């Protein structure tokens, strides 16, 4: 690279990018590599804390490379430090690594992986690709039906084109940056749409407003499409789950951010005697989380008990019989706020 | 002819039984005093006659928390040496009291986002029969008193 | 049945068998007061709602030792006598709680460069049945309390 | 329902509503259950302490029960530990049981057990349901002619609804909490 | 329960850890004070009532830096003195919001080519607990504000 025989200065002429490195406390993905990838090996995560850390692991950037024009427009968009997993010891790797949320495939097949990790009790959320082909409006529910329909998942479908990337981008990998740029600014709570790409991206494929309108019902499928005033941006918040529960990535991005910082406040209950002092420490611990949630706006209500209860108990939650097990049950609920996805304009042509 | 489960139902409860716990960590302390709410109160009053009172802007709540000296312990002062600038390890306290050989709360106070201010030393004294006790200042916002 | 080497573990330290040594010299005082921690606190508060708390700027240490008056010894006035202008000699001052006839330290307290104001002369008085004593006073900075 | 092999914790995720408890010294009522009510046996009283000892017994909450909706709007008002006892062999067991205060009807006919067990000695007070029809004013005194005329019962008429029942409540069951 | 990695995040930051750095040297300062940006506004109006207000000239900036007198050093007057006809060395002043013991900016603000006016000397004063302090006056261009 460089040699430094005196002290002075060096005056060294080279193109190379730099980005700048950015915390994220609550987005930590997990890009999948596809085998025949010489540079990370099998069964074990590398920890990438920058794009500098990256440019040593490589040693040129690639524009033909699938995994590296999709780690580039992961840190312009503002993600911070993440794994590196291939895809086949992939279901090995990520119960190893405690503070992972996201599951990331850059253009990778991950739909065999995804249905036996991401459980309802696991904090793990999957954002992985649309097809990469030009889709129709006409022959529309046979691409939903190739996606499962797991509440955990978001579907992106236009692959971003860059002029720097000789490939299109796969845009889960653009969107993993975006969901840790948008829950630094405004907050987990915050959907990610309506946000610019930061990179040099633009999709590859025009989406008319007809054909969006197909793909948000069943098995929704997000959608980054340009506008004039904005650029490119995002435009969807729906998961693959249609019901009415978990429609939108914020509420279970909010509810997989809520139950892994009530883990770490149950961490220290952990091997403590099982009796009321306990679980008074228990529920105080809770409660002051939720509280200080509530007050930044995390949680919908006017009323601070309309947005949360905890609840444990001898009469209440657990029984006699599963104290003496050396099982303690808490109840949560919480409120979280929807975001509004459509607004209806009408126009009177009369003054009244 | 009280029975003894009526007590425990219709009586005032002691002061003198109680856990204090700060953080993860629990310790004895001797006394816990202020830990109360407060509230400045806002009064408009027009000329037609009509004097309005309203709750206002709530006060910042100040505990002390007192504790004698024990030979190998200080994680009273370890707390308060940790504060380098601004960033200091906020944690919960919460008071409860208890029954004799507590395993059993009767009421609880909890206090959020507590820092110390204001670790006192004892007072050395050459003709005094006491324990060397420390008292804490912690500042902090929300006390709410929980039912058991 | 307490043993007695469980005492020395588990029981609190009295105060009135202590230490003090000025410098490089160490003299037999009565009582050592003041010697406490303490910080201004910084409260930010916006319209959103949010109140932010914050440990701030330190205050400065002020110490009052007392010690009664002896018929060969002034050393604490050839202290603050030696004050001129804004020169005065600078010394650490260290407290230690010890055990009867102390050759084992069991707590100690350190005043980094205390220097001296307001040497306090006895108070004379025909009808009284006391000694002599004096209290100096002593602005320092950074108190650190040392286990043993 | 839950399998624990590991430590930690576990976020499982379920909608189970869990009522507080209440400790009651002066009333212990008695719930007269159908027949046809496969959960309880004849001729043996079953303590039920608490809204979660109720949800162990049953498996689901059933919202067409009777039963159920009556017992969970019990414990919602404040109730503390009640008994459950056949209405068929309701008149021995209730002799049996001590401290036992109050005999509600949740929606069951009594009035031939409140006859024979609701003496001037016992201390036994039974609230029951008014009927379920929309009564009128009109033919209001034949109404009170279906009653007995015992200083021991209280009748309380209108059949409560609510949003999670799907069938209306009878009003002696929210009438002991 | 705040960490205190998450102070270094959402807290404000306080103003009374800074470094000055005057050109090469970096020299200890009491307080800075003005440094701000400021605009002249143009306001174009017609007859039929639409009203433009632009952003116009923009205005000289003015800092005050105040510093105590100190036994060997004058350089904030070497800098004045040097000042021939309209020929001064002009340097740029960098102030920037640091940490306890400072290793870490928090915020950094830049003046370009600044240059010495008004050089205050102590006000001596019998009567006065004070220490000596200057004030330096400096005229400079382009205040930029940058993060860490």
């Amino acid at each position: 690279t460089t040699v430094t025989s005196y002290p002075g200065v060096y005056i060294e002429e080279l193109n190379s990018l730099a980005l700048s490195v950015s915390n994220s406390a609550t987005a930590v993905p997990v890009f999948a590599v596809d085998e025949q990838n010489q540079y990370i090996s099998e069964d074990n995560a590398i920890r990438i804390n920058s794009w500098m850390d990256y440019l040593n692991l490589i040693g040129n950037f690639n524009n033909e490379d699938k995994l590296d024009v999709s780690v580039r427009a992961y840190f312009a968009n503002g993600g911070g430090y993440c794994y590196l997993v291939k895809t086949t010891s992939l279901e090995k790797i990520i119960p190893t690594l405690d503070d992972v949320t996201l599951l990331v495939a850059a253009g990778e097949d991950i739909k065999t992986t995804v249905d036996v990790l991401c459980q309802p009790g696991k904090g793990l959320f999957a954002v992985f690709d649309g097809p990469e082909t030009e889709l129709t409006i006409n022959g529309a529910e046979e691409a939903k039906q190739a996606y499962t329909a797991t509440p955990f998942a978001a579907v992106y479908y236009p692959w971003l084109k860059a002029d720097w990337a000789n490939i299109d981008i796969p845009p889960s990998a653009v969107m993993a940056g975006v969901y840790a740029s948008v829950d630094l600014s405004r907050g987990v709570w915050k959907a990610p749409a309506n946000v610019a790409l930061k990179g040099g991206l633009e999709p590859k494929f025009l989406v008319t407003d007809e054909l969006q309108g197909e793909y948000n019902t069943g098995r929704a499928i997000n959608m980054i499409r340009n506008f004039s005033n904005t650029g490119t941006t995002v435009w969807g918040a729906r998961t693959l789950e249609d019901k009415d529960n978990w429609r939108y990535v914020p509420v279970r991005r909010l509810f997989n951010s809520v139950e892994r910082d009530i883990k770490r406040a149950m961490s220290f209950a952990m091997f403590e005697p099982n009796n009321q002092p306990t679980w008074e420490r228990v529920r105080a611990a809770i409660s002051n989380y939720l509280y200080s949630l509530w007050q930044q706006g995390g949680l919908a209500g006017s009323k601070e008990e309309d947005a949360y209860f905890v609840q444990i108990g001898k009469g209440i939650t657990m029984t006699q019989e599963q104290i003496d097990a050396g099982q303690m049950i808490v109840k949560v609920g919480l409120a979280a706020v929807r975001p509004a996805e459509f607004i209806i304009l009408q126009f009177t042509q009369d003054v009244e | 002819s009280t029975s003894t489960s009526q007590i425990a139902v219709e009586y005032p409860i002691p002061v003198y039984r109680f856990i204090v716990s700060v953080g993860d960590e629990k310790i004895p302390f001797n006394s816990v005093s202020g830990l109360d709410i407060s509230y400045d109160t806002i009064e408009y009053r027009d000329g037609v006659g009509n004097w309005f009172k309203m709750p206002g802007q709530s006060q910042s709540t100040n505990i002390t928390l007192r504790k004698g000296v024990f030979p190998g312990k200080t994680e009273l002062f370890d707390w308060i040496n940790s504060i380098q600038l601004n960033q200091v390890e906020k944690k919960d306290i919460t008071i409860s009291l208890t029954n004799d050989a507590g395993t059993e709360l009767l009421m609880t106070w909890n206090v959020s986002n507590a820092f110390p201010t204001s670790l006192t030393s004892p007072s050395f004294d050459a003709t005094s029969n006491d324990i060397a006790v420390q008292e804490i200042t912690l500042m902090a916002d929300r006390v709410i008193m929980q039912a058991v």
